């Protein structure tokens, strides 16, 4: 019947979720489990950069009250 | 009026088109909120509020902004 | 740079495909009416360009002014369009 | 046929008339 | 309703012998359905008729490999069906 | 790559060179498109976004699009190769001139407010609606008149 | 690894791709299109088999010359044929185009299209039955399957 | 004035039509249709063939309408012989005459849409067509190009059981016509591309010899089937679907309405078809039954002479016109006393309609020309003959 | 009897019209129809596995029959040649040594043939019949031309079904 | 990593792009009472790969045409389509172009060059007409297409597609602004030259002007482009107007929901194609310079006033 148009769709869907799940986990892996900071405006880039300088070289590492 | 009627039934886009043109030209003039836009946007603190020299006779916010004197946005709160 | 990286891969992927395509298989109009529409386009495009800044103007302390100014922009151009109709230029 | 009684109702609602009475599948 | 629809699909898949048997029917025909076997002709061929299906598809023949030693498993041909069983397939005569 | 800016400027110059050679009106339109692209790039390079976009959605957009349209209508008849040759001639001469000063990206983003919150291109041009309210009224009158000028000149 | 094997397999893939999708061309001339259109229609879906009936000489492969090739249309057929992509096959359909058909002795009918375009499968019948065309399109598919272009390259 | 050949191989142009066009802008300044891309000699070939061996040519003249054409030659040959078919044969011819009208209209309405761009109506109704073909096959032997209606009646009685199936189908086909309407009759878009395109005045339609739906669509009331009854189309009762504001949309509506009216005529024919013989009893004109030719000498002699030599129609000439689905299909058959005809000009509803393309598509866009070729149901077989 | 196919401002009337015009209703109606069929069983047949039905009179492919004894039916009266509309059948004959009358050469040019089925009609002994098979598409044009041996061989292969088909339809003829 | 994130977001889309043609040749089929392609592979899954291989193998005819432009147009087409998928705001978008919508608008406009140049390069009369017709309709639909977005943005506060995920945390922008959704949907149908608006390659009216002479590999690249676009524009409808649910804790839900809505609206233009005949050229443009553009302009005002008189100016973050 119409049962059969589903096979094809399944392979479309599966190929349209990969991208959204992929981009959203290759970010939380590269950024240390914390969402990649979105620096829309400079202030944010400043804060981000400030973070880099604060520790290691990468901003994702985040020092706390114990420092 | 009669044409208006047919216009509502023939070429019923322009009618709607104009109607909106007007309703947008009226609501702003009559609105318990129109005034807020210029305030709500005015208030947003984009730029740093440079302090003032406490020379004397100052009714301004007394040092710590937590002090009572000064402007308030309780209007924004509970808006 | 990140965008540059993505885009050049994008062109590369295409150029690769066209090449494969060629390398693998080895084995007078009178659009006067249109012309007019085209010009209006140019004009309307420019208006739109003057309407693009709104997203930041909405923030203007001088909100009222922005309203008046903006409203005028759309209205005036709307009139231009209507004229086209009134003069039956586009038709 | 083999409408299952739900695909048939979507069919009837969308069409606005009963196709069950005048089917595309000729039968004995 | 649909659960019975699902049971019918399961029986069709189990109907063609093993997983490998239905894979064979799946690849050469692309249609899986179960029917009573009316006859098997001397040239390898198997014929099934289902009353429930519509007039066009109620009689089908599943062709067999090498019916004259031709490697016919993939290059299925209409002429392979024998003349005796041709009319049964085309509904010229109801009788098998 | 500090040279990035100079590189872009050169490309732009070269594109305008082609337009200067006056190739087929369609070739000219294409060349300008390339230059306009280079242009938005340079503006963005300085930091201006809205500004860069404009040329794109205006020049790389219809500005040449209508030209294109137009040409189809009035340009029918297709030495472009020779023109291409002169173009290379100019390129080397252009390069030669820079090599002249050669014998004889250091400072961009000359000054910036590292911390800032309401600075960005477009905000300034957004002041067309407030404290520059005579630019946009005159531009609007320009468009509203241009409608009429074109409709009669075509009439 | 013997390249010979490597070659055959590769060829097969190539043959599978072509045989699988045979976008036919719009060529109804003498009321056999009516039959062809029947193939395209639901009882005998051509599409299922890969056929899509593209309508531009450029991107179409099989040319089903359905109908009588009158003398006036002869050159055109040749043109369209010449303008199709490289791998092109012609399926003559109808007694009016296999040979001359009821109009063989006429002064305005070419006695066959294989006098103007090389023909690969000849489908017989005055209105060749749609199933018969389908049989003919399927035999073109077996003809392509057997073609071994790269193995001849390798052995040449 | 750009010149352009619509092209013989045009996905839209039915069959093969070279419509040289001069287009001011997209508007079509002039329309000079070229014809003969399918001339095949049908009129000259017939002079060299006997009456019964020229019957198969008529099915091929306009093969969408396979049989209705055969009835026109039949009638013509019957008139020349002053013989008339038996009562059952007459009803048959009206039964298959109408079934054929539906077949033509399903072709004309659905193919019209495919050129317009609507593709689902064609697949919906080609399945119904298919089912009808099967009637042809189970009556004649051929899906199309039957040769069933012969000059003295039909060839063989209906199979034992056909009538019942020509009922089941008819009982349902209506809904199938109904479904298409939904999509097109009132589509917000079908109307636009069809309404007010190719309007033809009433006086002009008669003047250019349109004679078909094309006349009926302009409001002229003329159905040769009611005005000059042929066969037993007199004993049935149907309503001609006349139209006003004649334009592509109105005529369409007319063709959908004759599909509807033909189901009314088919119903009757099934309800009232008489018991009887299906071919004239004059072995002189109709071939003898095979049991008779194999047991009676006079029947063999009549079988041998009829198949080998022919009817031997008495000398005369006649123009007989029926109402083929396209329009008035007429055969002017001049005949010497010989068994083979002398002339057989086929009047094709279509030679006149194409000519009108020029006077219909004036100041129209390229897409308009595509719509108008559809509203004339041009089958190049009848025009080219 | 005639009929007018297309012979034919209250707020409600006008508003409803606007509802249609601006809400595209008549367009949504059309979408519903196609969604409906999407749910109907499609009518196509697996072509190799399932075949479109053809009843006994189907003309299909020419064959020459033989008497049960084994004597070919044709007696070369040659009127099948006479009534062939396309000039397809070519027959030349001579008395076989038996003294009987048989055709030395019987050639049906199938590309010339338009499958009218009159030959089926004309034959007195009914030697030439329209056989059921329609699938005889051939790679080369020459294969389509058929001599007596191919047709006799075609006759032997399909005789069982041809006999059944003639059995079913002879009362009608 | 970033490279891997380029394979994903590309291949996955290309593989999905292939499966759309299949789900087009089957959904159109069942609507027309026919199975569609099921014989090659299982249920037709291998069907898209099959003609791709045929198309690339067949000769790329080079008519006796400006070669450079003739070959470039296809390249531009695909380049643009794949590029427009870079900034889409599925969760954690590949590239947070701050002015993304503008970027989308920009690249979308550039595509017109391909069709125009293709027609000019083809040097065939049919192609020329196709280009002229195409450019006009394309650009015009761009004018309402852009204004419809500007109305949206003003209620979103920014050009970044990422902001709408925070704007649509309580209600879809269809409820408000539905009148434009419809007008965005119809414009999305025009810009992908799909059916109701497909006069670019009418085939029946004029024979595929865009690719009259294009065959094999060039045919494929645009081809691929069109279908990827078919998805992208539908996906933009599924972010701008139908806002999928989103949860910072679980970012996947968005993608999954994004999938479902994109597939259904992608299914809709497939369903539209089979259901409607094709608009005429004049009719098409009238609808936009006449039936819609006045509607789109007015609502723009309403959407300018709405925030102010409702003191609903959006945050600029
Ligand atoms: C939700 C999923 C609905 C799936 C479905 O189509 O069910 C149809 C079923 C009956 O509707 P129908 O399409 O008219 O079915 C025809 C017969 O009634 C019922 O069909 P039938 O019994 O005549 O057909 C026989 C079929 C019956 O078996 C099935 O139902 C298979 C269903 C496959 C999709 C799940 O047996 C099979 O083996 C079919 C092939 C199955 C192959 C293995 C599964 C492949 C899945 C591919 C995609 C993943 O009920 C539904 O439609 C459920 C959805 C209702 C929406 C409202
Ligand atoms: C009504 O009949 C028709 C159809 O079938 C129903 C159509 O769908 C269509 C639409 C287009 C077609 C002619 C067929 C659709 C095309 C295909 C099967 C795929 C096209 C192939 C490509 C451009 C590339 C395919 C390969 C890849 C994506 C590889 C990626 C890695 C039309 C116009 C048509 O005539
Ligand atoms: C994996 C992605 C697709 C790769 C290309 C397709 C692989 C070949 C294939 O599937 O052919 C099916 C074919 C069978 O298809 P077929 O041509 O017999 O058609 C099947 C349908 N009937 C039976 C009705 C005709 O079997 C093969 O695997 C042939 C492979 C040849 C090349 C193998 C790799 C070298
Ligand atoms: C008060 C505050 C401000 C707000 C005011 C709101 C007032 C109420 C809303 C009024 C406007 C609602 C409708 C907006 C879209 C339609 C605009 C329109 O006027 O339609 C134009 C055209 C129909 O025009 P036509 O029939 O030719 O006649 C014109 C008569 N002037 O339309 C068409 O012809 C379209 C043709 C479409 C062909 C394909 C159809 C596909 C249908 C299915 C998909 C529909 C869209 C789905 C969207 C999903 C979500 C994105
Ligand atoms: C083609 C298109 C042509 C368009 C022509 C437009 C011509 C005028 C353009 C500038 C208009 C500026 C209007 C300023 C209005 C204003 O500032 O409002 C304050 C005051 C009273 O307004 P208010 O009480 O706010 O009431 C509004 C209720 N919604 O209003 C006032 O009392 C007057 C405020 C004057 C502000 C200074 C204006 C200086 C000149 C500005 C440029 C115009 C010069 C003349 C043209
Ligand atoms: C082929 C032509 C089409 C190519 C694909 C489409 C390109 C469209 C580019 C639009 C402009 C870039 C843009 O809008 O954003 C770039 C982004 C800066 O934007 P923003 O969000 O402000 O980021 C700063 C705060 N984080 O970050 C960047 O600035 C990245 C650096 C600029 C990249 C611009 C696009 C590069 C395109 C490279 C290929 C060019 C091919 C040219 C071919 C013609 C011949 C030369
Ligand atoms: C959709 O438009 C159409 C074509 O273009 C793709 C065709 O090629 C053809 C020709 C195809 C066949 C099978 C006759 C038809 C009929 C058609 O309607
Ligand atoms: S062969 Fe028979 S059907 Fe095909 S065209 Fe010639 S006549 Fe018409
Ligand atoms: S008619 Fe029958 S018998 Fe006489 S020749 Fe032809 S076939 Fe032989
Ligand atoms: S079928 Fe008609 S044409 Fe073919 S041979 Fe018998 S008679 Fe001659």
């Amino acid at each position: 019947m119409w049962f059969e148009i589903l096979p094809g769709l399944a392979i479309m869907g599966v190929c349209l979720v990969i991208p959204g799940v992929s981009t959203a986990y290759i970010h939380k892996f590269t950024n240390g489990g914390k969402e990649k900071r979105v620096a829309r405006v400079q202030y944010q880039w400043y804060l981000m950069e400030r973070d880099r300088r604060i520790s290691g070289v990468n901003r994702y590492y985040v020092s706390k009250g114990l420092e | 009026s009669a044409f208006l009627k047919n216009a509502w039934a023939k070429e019923p886009v322009l009618v709607v088109s104009f109607s909106v043109w007007g309703l947008a030209i009226i609501m702003p003039m009559i609105s318990p909120y129109t005034k807020y836009a210029s305030m709500i946007n005015k208030a947003t603190p984009y730029n740093y509020p440079v302090p003032v020299r406490d020379d004397g006779n100052m009714p301004d916010v007394p040092s710590h902004p937590q002090d009572p004197l000064g402007p308030s946005l309780d209007w924004l709160k509970n808006l | 740079m990140n965008l540059y990286t993505v885009i050049f891969i994008n062109i590369l992927l295409s150029l690769t495909l066209i090449l494969v395509a060629f390398w693998l298989p080895q084995m007078l109009p009178f659009s006067m009416k249109f012309f007019l529409v085209a010009i209006t386009f140019l004009l309307f495009d420019l208006e739109i360009a003057l309407l693009l800044p709104l997203p930041w103007a909405i923030q203007t302390i001088k909100t009222s002014t922005m309203m008046i100014m903006a409203f005028i922009l759309v209205t005036i151009l709307s009139l231009g369009l209507a004229y086209e109709w009134t003069q039956k230029g586009l038709e | 046929a083999s409408a299952t009684r739900v695909i048939q109702k979507l069919r009837n609602w969308a069409s606005g008339q009963d196709l069950q009475a005048k089917l595309q599948l000729r039968y004995q | 309703e649909l659960v019975e629809v699902l049971k019918r699909g399961v029986q069709q898949v189990t109907g063609h012998g093993g997983l490998r048997g239905l894979l064979r029917v799946f690849f050469r025909a692309n249609d899986i359905r179960i029917g009573t076997l009316v006859g098997e002709d001397k040239y390898g061929n198997k014929y099934y008729e289902d009353n429930k299906q519509f007039f066009g598809r109620h009689r089908w023949v599943i062709y067999t490999t090498e019916m004259n030693g031709k490697n016919t498993f993939w290059d299925v041909d209409g002429s392979m069906v024998p003349p005796e069983w041709h009319r049964w397939l085309h509904c010229m005569t109801d009788d098998p | 790559m500090n040279n990035y800016i100079f590189v872009l400027s050169s490309l732009f110059l070269v594109g305008c060179l082609g337009l200067a050679l006056k190739p087929s009106p369609i070739y000219g339109g294409l060349g300008l498109i390339v230059s306009g692209f280079v242009g938005c790039l340079m503006v963005l390079g300085f930091g201006g976004s809205f500004l860069g976009l404009m040329v794109f959605l205006i020049y790389l957009g219809g500005m040449l699009v209508v030209f294109g349209y137009t040409t189809a209508m009035a340009t029918e008849e297709y030495s472009n190769w020779l023109i291409l040759g002169f173009l290379v001639l100019g390129v080397i001469m252009e390069v030669f001139l820079i090599c002249v000063l050669n014998y004889y990206g250091d400072w961009l983003m000359y000054e910036v407010d590292d911390v800032g919150v309401m600075l960005e291109g477009g905000i300034g041009v957004a002041a067309m609606y407030s404290c520059a309210t005579w630019m946009m009224v005159v531009a609007g009158w320009s468009l509203f008149a241009g409608i009429f000028i074109i409709i009669e000149i075509t009439r | 690894s013997r390249a010979e094997y490597v070659v055959t397999k590769l060829d097969d893939l190539i043959n599978w791709a072509r045989r699988s999708s045979l976008w036919p061309m719009t060529f109804g001339l003498a009321c056999c299109a009516v039959e062809m259109m029947h193939m395209a229609a639901p009882r005998y879906d051509m599409d299922r088999f890969g056929v899509v009936f593209r309508a531009s000489p450029r991107q179409a492969d099989v040319m089903i010359v359905a109908g009588t090739l009158t003398n006036k249309m002869a050159p055109a057929l040749r043109k369209v044929y010449d303008q199709m992509p490289e791998p092109r096959y012609v399926v003559s359909m109808g007694s009016c185009a296999n040979g001359g058909g009821y109009y063989h002795y006429s002064y305005s009918v070419v006695r066959g299209c294989d006098r103007i375009v090389p023909v690969d499968i000849y489908v017989p019948g005055c209105p060749p039955t749609a199933e018969a065309l389908l049989y003919g399109i399927l035999q073109l598919q077996r003809k392509i399957k057997r073609e071994q272009k790269l193995k001849i390259w390798y052995r040449r | 004035n750009m010149t352009l050949n619509f092209g013989p191989q045009h996905p839209a142009a039915h069959g093969v039509l070279r419509l040289v066009l001069e287009l001011s802008g997209e508007m079509v300044r002039k329309c000079d249709p070229h014809i003969g891309l399918l001339h095949r000699g049908t009129e000259k070939l017939i002079e060299y063939k006997t009456y019964l061996q020229a019957l198969p040519y008529f099915d091929r003249l306009d093969y969408v309408s396979m049989m209705c054409n055969e009835q026109a030659y039949s009638i013509a040959v019957e008139k020349l012989l002053n013989i008339q078919p038996p009562p059952r044969a007459q009803w048959i011819r009206v039964l298959f005459g109408e079934i054929t009208r539906i077949l033509n209209h399903i072709m004309a309405v659905t193919t019209h849409a495919l050129d317009i761009g609507a593709m689902t109506p064609f697949f919906w109704m080609f399945e119904e067509r298919e089912k009808m073909f099967e009637f042809y096959e189970r009556v004649s032997g051929a899906r199309m190009h039957a040769a069933y209606i012969r000059p003295g009646g039909v060839h063989q009685d209906l199979p034992l059981g056909l009538l019942d199936d020509i009922y089941e189908f008819s009982k349902n086909f209506s809904l199938r016509i109904d479904e298409v309407e939904e999509m097109l009759t009132n589509n917000r878009i079908w109307r636009n591309r069809t309404v007010d395109i190719g309007v033809v005045t009433a006086e002009d339609a008669l003047n250019y010899g349109f004679s078909g739906v094309m006349l009926r669509g302009s409001g002229i009331q003329w159905d040769l089937r009611k005005t000059q009854p042929y066969d037993v189309y007199d004993q049935v009762e149907f309503d001609v679907p006349i139209g006003s504001r004649g334009d592509c949309y109105d005529r369409y509506l007319c063709r959908v309405e004759e599909m509807r009216q033909s189901l009314r005529i088919i119903e009757q024919c099934l309800n009232k078809m008489p018991p009887g013989e299906i071919k004239v009893d004059d072995a002189k004109v109709s071939p003898p039954k095979r049991a008779e030719m194999k047991t009676s000498m006079e029947s063999l002699i009549h079988h041998f002479k009829l198949y080998t030599e022919g009817y031997q129609v008495p000398p005369g000439a006649t123009y007989t016109a029926i109402e083929a689905p396209k329009g008035e299909f007429g055969v002017y058959l001049v005949s010497d006393g010989s068994s083979r005809p002398y002339r057989c000009k086929i009047k094709a509803p279509g030679f006149a309609h194409l000519a009108g393309l020029d006077k219909m598509s004036k100041g129209h866009m390229l897409a308009d020309v595509v719509a108008i070729i559809g509203t004339q149901d041009i089958v190049f077989g009848e025009i080219d003959r | 009897t005639y009929k007018y196919v297309n012979k034919k401002v209250d707020m409600k009337s006008a508003t409803d019209n606007a509802a249609r015009i601006l809400m595209w209703t008549e367009l949504i109606r059309g979408l519903g129809m196609t969604l409906s069929y999407l749910f109907r069983e499609p009518a196509t047949i697996n072509y190799p596995f399932e075949k479109g039905p053809l009843s006994p009179r189907f003309r299909g492919e020419h064959a020459l029959r033989r008497y049960p004894s084994g004597e070919e039916r044709c007696i070369a009266c040659k009127l099948c040649e006479a009534i062939c509309p396309a000039q397809a059948i070519t027959i030349e004959a001579e008395p076989r040594a038996d003294g009987s009358r048989r055709t030395t050469r019987y050639d049906i040019d199938m590309t010339k043939c338009i499958y009218c089925g009159f030959c089926q009609e004309a034959c007195p002994v009914d030697a030439i019949v329209e056989g059921p098979n329609f699938e005889f598409s051939t790679e080369t044009h020459e294969e389509l031309l058929y001599n007596k041996e191919k047709l006799l061989n075609n006759g032997d292969k399909w005789e069982a079904e041809i006999a059944a088909n003639i059995q079913a339809d002879y009362l009608y003829r | 990593m970033f490279f891997i994130n380029i394979l994903t977001l590309l291949v996955p889309i290309l593989i999905a792009m292939a499966f759309l043609t299949l789900v087009e040749r089957k959904i159109l089929g069942y609507m027309q009472l026919r199975k569609g392609p099921n014989i090659v592979g299982p249920y037709g899954i291998l069907q898209p790969f099959a003609d791709a291989m045929k198309l690339f193998m067949k000769e790329p005819m080079r008519p006796l045409t400006s070669m450079s432009l003739f070959i470039i147009a296809p390249t531009l087409s695909l380049t643009l389509a794949l590029s427009l998928w870079v900034p889409l705001p599925m969760p954690h978008p590949l590239i947070n172009l701050n002015l993304g919508i503008l970027f989308i608008l920009a690249t979308s406009s550039l595509s017109v060059y391909s069709i125009l140049w293709s027609g000019w390069a083809s040097n065939s009369k049919y192609s020329l007409f196709g280009a002229l017709r195409a450019v006009a309709q394309t650009i015009s639909y761009e004018v309402t297409m852009a204004i419809i977005l500007l109305s949206v943005l003003l209620m979103n506060g920014s050009y970044s597609l990422q902001t709408l995920i925070t704007t649509q945390e309580h209600m879809w922008l269809l409820l408000p602004a539905w009148p434009m959704a419809m007008m965005w949907f119809i414009s999305t149908l025009a810009e992908t030259n799909r059916a109701p608006f497909d006069l670019t390659e009418g085939e029946s009216e004029l024979v595929s002007g865009f690719n009259v002479e294009y065959a094999a590999g060039p045919f494929a690249l645009f081809f691929m482009a069109e279908y990827t676009n078919i998805i992208l524009m539908n996906a933009l409808t599924t972010i701008i107007f139908l806002g999928p649910l989103y949860y910072i804790n679980l970012p996947e839900l968005y993608s999954t929901n994004f999938m479902m809505e994109a597939l259904l609206l992608s299914s809709t233009f497939l369903w539209i194609r089979a259901s409607y005949p094709r608009f005429r050229y004049d009719q098409l443009m009238h609808l936009l310079w006449k039936n819609f553009l006045p509607l789109t302009l007015a609502l723009c005002m309403w959407h300018i006033s709405l925030p102010i008189f409702t003191a609903g100016v959006p945050p600029y973050m």
